[PDB]
RNA sequence: GUCUACGGCCAUACCACCCUGAACGCGCCCGAUCUCGUCUGAUCUCGGAAGCUAAGCAGGGUCGGGCCUGGUUAGUACUUGGAUGGGAGACCGCCUGGGAAUACCGGGUGCUGUAGGCUU
RNA sequence: AGCGUUCAUAGCGACGUCGCUUUUUGAUCCUUCGAUGUCGGCUCUUCCUAUCAUUGUGAAGCAGAAUUCACCAAGCGUUG
RNA sequence: AAACCUCCCGUGGAGCAGAAGGGCAAAAGCUCGCUUGAUCUUGAUUUUCAGUACGAAUACAGACCGUGAAAGCGGGGCCU
RNA sequence: AUUAGAGGUCUUGGGGCCGAAACGAUCUCAACCUAUUCUCAAACUUUAAAUGGGUAAGAAGCCCGGCUCGCUGGUGUGGAGCCGGGCGUGGAAUGCGAGUGCCUAGUGGGCCACUUUUGGUAAGCAGAACUGGCGCUGCGGGAUGAACCGAACGCCGGGUUAAGGCGCCCGAUGCCGACGCUCAUCAGACCCCAGAAAAGGUGUUGGUUGAUAUAGACAGCAGGAUGGUGGCCAUGGAAGUCGGAAUCCGCUAAGGAGUGUGUAACAACUCACCUGCCGAAUCAACUAGCCCUGAAAAUGGAUGGCGCUGGAGCGUCGGGCCCAUACCCGGCCGUCGCUGGCAGUCGGCAGAGCGAGAAAGAGAGGGACGCUACGCCGCGACGAGUAGGAGGGC
């Protein structure tokens, strides 16, 4: 798991083998995130080895899909559930996020724990990922853009472009 | 739902050197006829295979072919091992030749037995050449570590169609 | 001044160099170490073989024979068939003659 | 260094195992030995006499001379980058039939026995192994139940 | 249905206590002249048949012990292979494969070969 | 924990535990046996601060004196 | 408390020359009876191993014997 | 080996107690026994893996028929050995031409690393197991480097890569890079690797858990802040303030039976639980990130240097881009292989072929070159090298 470019979410489900002692196995669906489905399913077995007692070698994915947001053109407060790992022990969290799809609240997860905890991608265990209403929130990072009459400035502008003219004449002006 | 079948082909290609390599590793890199670097082969899958891959997965990337996938091997990178010579597949009377006592007598055969494992793969693959693939043109994501992990070995299943493009 | 006293470090490598040959197997081992006593009568059983050599030949020759009278008793598509027959050297000759006066 | 004893390190290759020491079942004797079985060698503590070394334990061959109540093996022993198929006069008591072997002469019996039969039929009937295939395209009925969504557990310090 | 003799497997067959055993059989049991052997006919050996299932023995019972076989413990422990993974280290996490053991909770409590009876 | 009348920490600090330093001795045998002159003292230079004095300061079980503890600090001294 | 006698329980918790390990319950132990296989002679093999010895050991074979009703067992020590 | 209580009985007993004296009795305290309970074992073990070690996967095999034997015997029984005849779908996957005999140099000081591992406080220490390295070996990367990462080497052109990089030295981000994190009066900055720990921080960023709020917080300011009582066993006096025990209630918002600011105790007042105005979040404890303290050595000094703070730092990640003697393509040299091809230059005694997928017949009733055959020619593949061996030297 290297949390690689935008992640996606992938519905897959799998059973057992077929055996004469039971008929037909029952169905697992999951709700992995991974960059390509490939290491989605690889990721599905690592989580079903330890709620079961299946493995690969004695299982088989019977649907590999990938599950599209159902509405990319609208802002959401995503609620994630988190199992992260640090130096010193394991933890569970709740981390907030406000995102157009829960694909890209994961990913948004993904960097903000490598940048605010240190835990690279192979310590985190996503197991809910939960769209929730403006009145549910408890971070406060987010709550701050609840306003239907939200307003505020764009402040001292980090200048682009500054090497396209690498010799100026002109100080660039910062106020806009 | 519907299960598909699970795949009967595999092409294998080499990613690591010839330095410093496991013997129980190198006898099985050398039963695959992967003495070289960035070399390609087709292989049929069975129980007896994939724990023969395992065995070499921090020094292979395979992965599913697609049917374009062994045309342009066949095509661009095919040569027949006539008579321990390694020779270009430039004509069809060189397969015929050697490959007829199978009804394989031109190149749409030999792909169709090749991607199509038929009762004759093993005589149809040992006919090829390893296929010398250049650098992958793009470059790599990370040499050492599993497919799955970021980096690049291991069974990448269909996106060995993808390294092809680069590859070949 | 001390030295190394034992190790097996690159043996395992020099054993594979001319590999490590599995033992000349072949049909008719020696008959060394067997027990006498069964031995002694098995040369025996080969020192009078000549004895039975009269019925021997006269056993298989009439089991020749019975042999002699037990036979005696008793003795993917149609279209890329068929241009696999106007295709073959040996048995197409005397079909691809009705194309040759196709041109005529 | 180590010394040359021939049981040194047999502390638990020839001890007999647990619940089952005393005198040996009669059926161990009974059991015969022709010439050229497939036979394996397994040391047993109580009969002293006839032992073979420690490194014959495990070890198969087969038979090539038989005496009153031992027999003569032919097995091989690898020494230093060499093997050598050298002769050991083990007892009976140390002595079991292999079954490494029997399978093959039952599938030996199959294919004799289909390719008389069906012969008269003029069918070709499969007769070698074929190793482990990936499986076939199925399907898989999910009727109406709807498969259950698992999550990984938070983490409880169970000490 | 079951027993005796000889067994095979060697506790699912053992051990403790309780119950019931038709018929044959096995036993107990009655004796010491001869055979044989003891301090002692208890044992061993021998000659019998008045009595008896009391015991041995067989079948059964026990929220039985043990044993046997599963579940659970547990994909835990551990482990093959891989990384310019983490960590000051101790050690840990992931990838690829294999995968245990108590406690605990169940189920089970001899099969069978040859010969000969009995139930005719 | 205790000592310190009282009062754990002004100053100390047992039972434990965590380091640092190479001005002690060890351990090791890597470099030198076709040789690197092997104790001290004398002479002379520079450097380090784990600070004895002095400059500036904090804290005391600092009333004043004297003395402790800690900080910045190696500039200048440390003798017959 | 420990002499001897009797019953019961007793899987080895004892014993088998010695160090330890393995093995052993109508025995390999203990006790009696008869004995000299601890004898004579070819080879083959195992162990250490170069696959040489010596030592030790295992399977036989040919004799002469022991014991036992007999099957058998024994050519030293239950094995190392 | 080892810790703790429980329940038992006089099972023996230690001093006991009404008992002369009694398993009569007494609380016991011990062992002893029975269910439990904590902790272990390189030289303990019922269980017991992973990895691993043999063997098998046919023609030397199968299946018939009959002889020979001094061996074995109730029994042409047993076994072994002979003949003779019959069965090929070659009886798992993959790969590869094998077998075999002479003569034989050098070597017989080794060393390093992941994992396992013994001694040792430890060591760039000593000693082993397995595999790979170094030695015998260059090359790209780690600034530097016997061993690390990549990759192994004939001589060259083009392309592309690996591990590493891309502010400048210095090839490449002069991307309209992504999202955060961190200010250091000692910042930090990439395997091996060249330096730090316990502990701590109201630095800041996340989390975890539990409490407080229109029955009104948290500060804030302003008010009661007493009383039986100035409590007494009382110390000369302690009346809220030297030192322990009673540590209640009625009135009732409530007042601790007094935590502080002072004398001999007060007066004096501000301290609790509560009132009020103002009225929305606040408190308490843990936790982990970066940062700081903890953190002291001698020539002047080392993320490689410069320097860097909307990073040129740390974390997660993008496209692009840079180049090795590695890979692909092409040339040339050589070696090796095909145990490759060529005597067929067969001509007015002539008639120009044997590249053809398919066991075998172009069968008879005047014309360049060449072939020192120890010569010439064509295909493939390959190329490191000390000690050492051999071959060829126009």
């Amino acid at each position: 798991m290297k949390a690689s470019g935008t992640l996606r979410e992938y519905k897959v489900v799998g059973r057992c083998l077929p055996t004469p002692k039971c008929r037909t196995p029952p169905l697992y669906r999951m709700r992995i995130f991974a960059p390509n489905h490939v290491v989605a399913k690889s990721r599905f077995w690592y989580f079903v080895s330890q709620l079961k007692k299946m493995k690969k070698s004695s299982g088989e994915i019977v649907y590999c899909g990938q599950v599209f947001e159902k509405s990319p053109l609208r802002v959401k407060n995503f609620g994630i559930w988190l199992r992260y790992d640090s130096r010193s022990g394991t933890h569970n969290m709740y981390r907030e996020y406000r995102d157009l799809t829960t694909a890209g609240a994961v990913t948004q997860c993904y960097r903000d724990m490598g940048a605010r905890h240190r835990a690279r991608a192979h310590s985190i265990q996503i197991m809910k990922v939960e769209e929730i209403a403006a009145s549910k929130c408890r971070r406060p990072a987010v709550k701050q853009f609840h306003d239907s009459k939200i307003k505020f400035p764009l402040p001292h502008r980090v200048l682009r472009r500054q090497h396209k003219p690498r010799f100026t004449t002109k100080r660039p002006n910062t106020f806009f | 739902f519907y299960v598909p079948a699970e795949p009967k082909l595999a092409f294998v290609i080499r990613i690591r050197g010839i330095n410093g390599v496991s013997p129980k590793v190198r006898k099985v890199l050398q039963l695959l006829r992967l003495r070289q670097i960035f070399n390609g082969t087709f292989v049929k899958l069975n129980k007896a295979s994939i724990n023969m891959l395992r065995i070499v997965e921090p020094y292979i990337a395979w992965g599913y072919p697609n049917l374009k996938s062994v045309n342009e091997l066949i095509y661009k990178r095919g040569y027949g091992k006539i008579n321990k010579k390694r020779i270009a597949l430039t004509d069809n009377t060189l397969i015929a030749r050697s490959l007829g006592k199978y009804n394989i007598i031109c190149m749409e055969d030999l792909i169709h037995e090749i991607y199509t494992v038929g009762k004759h793969f093993k005589e149809a693959n040992n006919f090829l050449w390893p296929f010398k693939l250049s650098s992958p043109r793009g470059g790599m994501k990370k040499k050492t570590t599993h497919f799955v992990e970021g980096g690049d070995a291991g069974n990448r299943e269909d996106q060995i169609n993808r390294l092809i493009r680069r590859m070949n | 001044a001390k030295s190394k006293n034992h190790t097996t470090h690159n043996q395992s490598r020099k054993w594979h160099r001319n590999g490590i040959k599995k033992p000349r197997s072949q049909r008719y081992e020696s008959l060394k170490g067997v027990d006498p006593k069964f031995l002694r009568n098995m040369r025996f059983a080969k020192k009078h073989n000549k004895k039975g050599l009269k019925k021997m030949q006269a056993n298989n020759a009439k089991a020749m024979a019975a042999r002699a009278e037990a036979i005696k008793a008793l003795v993917v598509s149609r279209k890329l068939h068929r241009l696999a027959y106007i295709a073959h050297p040996k048995l197409g000759r005397r079909a691809r003659a009705r194309i040759a006066r196709g041109l005529r | 260094t180590n010394t040359k004893g021939k049981r040194r390190g047999t502390r638990y290759m020839f001890s007999r195992p647990f619940r089952k020491h005393g005198v040996v079942p009669l059926a161990t004797y009974m059991r015969i030995y022709k010439k050229g079985d497939i036979v394996d060698i397994k040391g047993m503590g109580t009969v002293q006499k006839g032992m073979p070394h420690k490194c014959y334990h495990g070890k198969t061959g087969r038979v090539y001379n038989v005496t009153q109540h031992a027999v003569g093996i032919v097995v091989n022993k690898q020494v230093k980058g060499k093997i050598l198929a050298k002769r050991i006069n083990v007892r009976i008591e140390h002595i079991k039939h292999s079954k490494s072997r029997d399978s093959f002469l039952k599938r030996v019996k199959e294919n004799d026995q289909k390719k008389k039969e069906a012969k008269e039929k003029g069918t070709w009937v499969q007769l070698k192994r074929q190793p482990a295939p990936p499986r076939e395209a199925h399907f898989v009925r999910t009727n109406g139940k709807e498969p259950e969504l698992l999550e990984p557990i938070p983490y409880e310090f169970m000490a």
